[PDB]
């Protein structure tokens, strides 16, 4: 098929979807070839021992995007950035002016997960969580690993399967407590957090290491 | 090309 253009995707789906639900899923974000390439790069990082442990049995590594062997991860990151730019400050009241590096995370099966939590509960400036899933042929029925979100104000929770080539946005603050349910296969995800300029400048969190 | 607005999933292709 022909993928929806980035600008149209942002203005006619992501913006309205986020503002209505605070959660937004875009399936088939970059296509099979690019998705599998990202997977090859992440599996290379895992196989070369770049991951280190990060309530949760996750292993993580941070990717700037320019490192040799992470070109396709860099493309993913620039694509996320293009989507955020296209949103043209229509994501709630946020003035988005920065982001973290990419957090590559692995739950190495065997029932590993992440207990229910809020990404940013202390006002540290992160307003949007952006996650890309790269797990080829992942089936929650077999391997679990669902991301369960408990949107505030709603009785029903939202179950997000970590599907291959799947992009997810959600509000990082207390509106969206969430948990990674136990994973029974190797589960890879790439997360970027985007910052609201003013909240971040408030410096509610001071890092000393 | 169709978004069911009561849901939060759409396929780009
Ligand atoms: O992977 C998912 O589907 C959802 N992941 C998370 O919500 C998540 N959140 C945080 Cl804050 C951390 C933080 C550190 C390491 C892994 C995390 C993680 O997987
Ligand atoms: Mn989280």
């Amino acid at each position: 098929t022909k993928p929806l253009p980035a600008l149209k995707l942002a203005l006619e789906y992501i913006v309205p979807c986020m503002n209505k639900h605070g959660i937004c899923v875009v399936d088939d974000f970059l296509g099979k070839e690019t998705g599998q390439q990202i997977g090859d790069e992440v599996r290379a990082l895992h196989d070369t021992g770049k991951f280190t442990d990060g309530i949760r049995g996750d292993k993580i590594t941070w990717i700037e995007g320019k490192e040799p062997g992470c070109e396709t991860i860099g493309l993913l990151m620039s694509s996320m950035d293009d989507l955020i730019r296209h949103c043209n400050g229509k994501l709630g009241s946020y003035k988005i002016n920065g982001r973290t590096k990419a957090m590559v995370a692995c739950y190495p099966g065997n029932g590993t997960g992440y207990v229910r939590h809020v990404d940013n509960p202390n006002g540290d400036g992160r307003c949007v969580t952006c996650i890309y899933y790269l797990n080829k042929d992942w089936d929650a029925k077999v391997s679990g690993g669902i991301l369960r979100i408990f949107p505030e104000g709603k009785a029903q929770f939202a179950d997000i399967e970590p599907k291959f080539d799947r992009l997810l946005f959600f509000w990082s603050d207390r509106r969206n407590p969430h948990e990674v349910q136990p994973a029974y296969a190797t589960r890879y995800a790439i997360t970027v957090w985007y910052f609201d300029a003013d909240e971040r400048a408030r410096a509610k969190v001071k890092y000393l290491t | 090309x169709v978004w069911l607005t009561d849901t939060w999933v759409l396929s780009r292709t």
